[PDB]
């Protein structure tokens, strides 16, 4: 099938105006690599839900879509050699605490919405004091 | 059943795209039937079913596929298939209800939506104006995928009007004008998608119009001018079929 398997990581404590990096790293041995996928970048706070962020389609045009609320802070990207894909979460403020999750649909769009991709990382936490 | 014009966005070039275009027209066509240079779509009335429909079949780099019907009449799609399910935009009347039941008729999961294919309906399930949305390869790649993962429940309703009203102008109205064509031609040619300005919207928007004023005309001149749009949005009118000989490729049938 599409099946593929979502670890990613980089994830922790960071002081405010700090930085981290993270990543979707897809296992090995699926039948298509990382980069005929769209991947998805959401976070959830406790109280809250699910929220998309970041996201970049399998369209060979490299197409990315930004929430407003990280525009320009954040930037995610591929490096297809590891079958990985980057976020890089800059300026970071205590808002942005939450556990935040990559997600992967085959041949997918750049969405915010959950339904939209058939994969999930485990989730990472994220927070900023 | 009804001839299939095989096209997929994987590597996609001008060539390719321009062929897929100029067999999408051969196929609409031709009863040598040309109005004023312009050719004509076959007349819907008297028309037997299986000259009705040609089919588009649609695949990206990740192998999804789907296939679209286009009514030869009007060159506008009608509906899709995609593995098991088949779905059709809401019919006119009974004459075209009837009709499309000559579609798919091997799939086993048959719907028709409660809405049509017009932009208007489009434009608001969408969220957006055919302004707002982006068009090129990138874009129907991924309508390709949008309408693939809908039988699933993967693609939300707002998704899927975005990409019918890109299949739409990236197929119907790109076959129907040879100035949209172009317009396609460009956004492959530099891998970039973006959405179409006023004079593409008003073209889009034109074309009953402008085939009445050719088909109606007096020796190729208007009985009435049409107006339309440039880039800026700045208006103009259009007085003769000569001019629009580049422009349009295609009339419905009238009189
Ligand atoms: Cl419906």
């Amino acid at each position: 099938n599409a099946q593929v398997q979502l670890v990613e990581s980089g994830g922790g404590l960071v002081q405010p105006g700090g930085s981290l990096r993270l990543s979707c790293v897809a296992s090995e041995f699926s039948r298509f690599t990382l980069d005929y996928y769209a991947i998805g970048w959401f976070r959830q706070a406790p109280g809250k839900e699910r929220e998309g962020l970041s996201s970049i389609s399998s369209s060979s045009d490299g197409f990315t879509s930004y929430s407003d609320s990280v525009k320009g802070r954040f930037t995610i990207s591929r490096d297809n050699a590891k079958n990985t894909v980057y976020l890089q979460m800059n300026s970071l403020k205590p808002e942005d605490t939450a556990v935040y999750y990559c997600a992967a649909r085959l041949g997918g769009w750049a969405s915010f919405s959950p339904q939209e991709y058939d994969y999930w990382g485990q989730g990472t936490q994220v927070t900023v004091s | 059943q009804y001839p299939i014009i095989n096209f997929t966005t994987a590597g996609a070039t001008v060539q390719s795209y321009t062929n897929f275009i100029r067999a999408v027209r051969g196929r609409l066509t031709t009863g040598a039937d040309v109005r004023h240079e312009i050719p004509v779509l076959p007349n819907r009335v008297g028309l037997p079913i299986n000259q009705r429909f040609i089919l588009v079949e649609l695949s990206n780099h990740a192998e999804l596929s789907v296939t679209l019907a286009l009514d030869v009449t009007n060159a506008y799609v009608v509906g899709y298939r995609a593995g098991n399910s088949a779905y059709f935009f809401h019919p006119d009347n009974q004459e075209d209800a009837e009709a499309i039941t000559h579609l798919f008729t091997d799939v086993q999961n048959r719907y028709t939506f409660a809405f049509g294919g017009n932009y208007d309906r489009l434009e608001q399930l969408a969220g957006n104006l055919r302004e707002n949305i982006e068009l090129g390869n990138g874009p129907l790649e991924e309508a390709i995928s949008a309408l693939y993962y809908y039988s699933t429940g993967g693609t939300q309703l707002p998704t899927l009007a975005r990409s019918f009203i890109i299949c739409i102008q990236m197929i119907s109205e790109a076959a129907r004008f040879q100035y949209i064509e172009g317009e396609m031609r460009t956004r492959i040619r530099y891998n970039r998608r973006s959405a179409p300005d006023p004079s593409v919207i008003t073209l889009e928007n034109s074309w009953g119009r402008l085939s009445t004023a050719i088909q109606e005309s007096n020796q190729g001149a208007f009985a009435s001018p049409i107006q339309l749009q440039r880039r800026n949005g700045s208006k103009f009118s259009v007085y003769d079929v000569s001019i629009l000989i580049p422009i349009i490729a295609l009339m419905v049938y009238r009189c």
